[PDB]
């Protein structure tokens, strides 16, 4: 049930899955990790010893293929790779496991984390925000920038996050100027919502990737992407009353996550001040609310 | 970026721009009710939207009818400001457009972006200069024609006078800052040196009195006694 072998790991390296870790040796035996849970997307990261200036990582899906890691020493990276035999793999697999070679995915059975986390993250959108058709699997890392942050400079390496930006013509109505600005609702509800994400799914799906990026990569237009999504939120007098709900879900379980000696550089002191005490929705997000205050009453 | 006492000379230079004042836009007066509660009564406000250049004063009246039925006034009244100040700009030929527009008080940065995206190249600025504008409204004629207002109108002012047929717009923006300074610090103090010498007259489409260039001089001497004799007041220094 769904293993991502390891060619081997000839460069001393921290392996993340998920919200796990875990350190390996140069050349320890490592043949990779087991028991991942089919349902969900997932994020394999690496930073390795020699160079913690090297944090990168791979989405991938393992309905959508046999996928295996495997060290370029040219490159000087792990690189993920599908085997389109399906035999050679489940020969592969089966070697690695009888000799237990492999980590076990470590979850455990009350735990729901992960899902928190990923609920709307879709493989086929992360492909949509990260290009590279011609693999299943979406390389990330700490360095890449947004867009975005491109128009304000590799097309081929950038994350199309959806560009928000409260002072455009696309955020602002005509003769709606003072209105528009400080009511996102026309915004979030008949630009992004109904015209471009479609439904508030694919909203939260980015929310909930860019966030991951954030954490996993110190990737910062990932963090600006996070925080501009949820302000537009907080920022809107008419918000659906079910978005409210899952907002609040979503943002606990992502405060509950974020490692306590990152709050930082990975929260937005305004954004944050401006949602929870003088937005809109100042009085909408009680979990987000009790966590923020009981984990980092320093930031507000 | 922000304009200040380094880069003051830009004013002067031949980039079209000008300067809003919103203090005057939202005016009230503060009395008791027969209840004995606080209301407030609006009354006649304007936007001062200078050329420092040329003296150009696009003096847009804010008749006390725009607050009608209306919440958060003094908020109202910053979009009100960028309302007034894009539809200015639109009414422009393009070659008479401003490249950049500086703000006296940093609260209108936003409204003024947002109303003004159709510009982008539009610079908005800040400025870290403590510009005297609000005494605006102690310009008798100034004054006179916001209060007359039964409408929302607007009327160009030159607040130079003819002054540049004589001095450099450097020294006139000087001699307007100072008689505004003055103004503000002690009205009566300002417009008895003004008015003081009845033979000195000011012209129908005059703001200022028509003083001879040594009569600037000692006018301009004492504005300056007075604004330091004010100012060993207010310190006790
Ligand atoms: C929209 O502008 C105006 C202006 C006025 C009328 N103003 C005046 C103005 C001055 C004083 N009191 C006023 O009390 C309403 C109005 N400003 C004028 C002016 C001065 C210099 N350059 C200027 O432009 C470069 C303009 C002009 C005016 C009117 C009558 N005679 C004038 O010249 C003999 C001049 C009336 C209505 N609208």
């Amino acid at each position: 049930m769904n293993t991502v072998p390891f060619t081997s790991a000839p460069i001393e390296v921290t392996i993340g899955i998920d919200q796990y870790s875990f350190n390996v040796k140069e050349n320890q035996p490592f043949h990779g990790i087991k028991d991942i849970p089919i349902g969900h997307v997932h994020v394999i990261h690496f930073q390795h010893a020699d160079n913690s200036s090297m944090r990168y990582g791979y989405w991938f899906d393992c309905r959508m293929g046999n996928f295996y890691i495997q060290y370029d020493p040219k490159d000087g990276l792990y690189k993920m790779m599908e085997e389109r035999d399906g035999a050679k793999f489940e020969n592969i697999v089966h070697n690695f496991k009888e000799r237990q070679m492999m980590v076990s995915y470590p979850k455990i059975d009350e735990d729901d984390t992960w899902y928190n986390l990923t609920e709307f993250v879709q493989m086929d959108k992360i492909r949509k925000i990260v290009r590279k058709d011609e693999n299943q699997f979406s390389y990330v890392d700490s360095s890449m920038t947004t867009v975005q942050e491109n128009e304000l400079s590799d097309p081929a390496h950038s994350l199309n996050y959806t560009v928000i930006n409260f002072k455009s013509r696309e955020a602002i109505r005509p003769g709606h100027e003072m209105e528009d600005f400080l009511d996102k609702s026309y915004y979030l509800n008949t630009v992004m919502l109904q015209g471009i994400f479609k439904n508030s799914s694919n909203y939260f799906g980015e929310l909930q990737f860019a966030f991951l990026n954030a954490m996993f990569f110190g990737n910062y237009g990932s963090s600006l992407q996070w925080h501009a999504m949820i302000e537009l939120i907080c920022s809107s007098a008419t918000v659906p009353k079910h978005m409210l709900d899952k907002l609040d879900e979503i943002l606990y379980y992502q405060i509950k996550t974020l490692p306590e000696q990152y709050s930082d550089i990975l929260l937005n002191e305004r954004v944050w001040n401006i949602c929870l005490y003088s937005s809109f929705q100042k009085n909408s997000l009680h979990n987000t609310e009790k966590i923020m205050e009981n984990k980092y009453p320093e930031l507000l | 970026g922000a304009m200040n006492s380094s880069n003051y000379a830009e004013l002067f230079n031949n980039d079209i721009k000008l300067f809003v004042d919103d203090t005057n836009v939202y005016r009230v007066t503060v009395h008791k009710t027969f209840e004995g509660n606080v209301a407030t009564k609006a009354i006649n406000g304007c936007i001062f939207t200078l050329n420092p250049k040329t003296g150009h004063l696009f003096l847009k009246i804010i008749h006390t009818s725009v607050w009608a039925g209306q919440k958060r006034l003094s908020q109202l009244a910053k979009w009100k400001t960028a309302e007034e100040v894009s539809a200015l700009v639109r009414s422009l030929p393009k070659e008479e457009q401003p490249k950049q527009i500086i703000v006296t008080r940093k609260a209108m940065l936003d409204p003024l972006e947002v109303h003004m995206l159709d510009f982008p190249n539009i610079a908005i600025r800040p400025t870290e200069l403590r510009l005297p504008f609000s005494a605006a409204m102690s310009i008798d004629k100034l004054s006179d024609v916001v209060m007359k207002a039964t409408e929302p109108q607007m009327v160009l002012f030159n607040i130079y006078d003819d002054w540049l047929d004589r001095i450099s717009s450097y020294t006139a923006f000087s001699r307007l800052t100072l008689l505004l300074r003055a103004l503000k610090t002690n009205e009566e103090s300002a417009k008895m040196i003004l008015l003081s010498d009845p033979t000195i007259t000011i012209k129908s489409y005059h703001l200022w009195p028509s003083f001879t260039d040594e009569q600037w001089i000692t006018i301009e001497s004492q504005m300056r006694d007075l604004i330091l004799t004010e100012y060993g007041r207010k310190y006790n220094v």
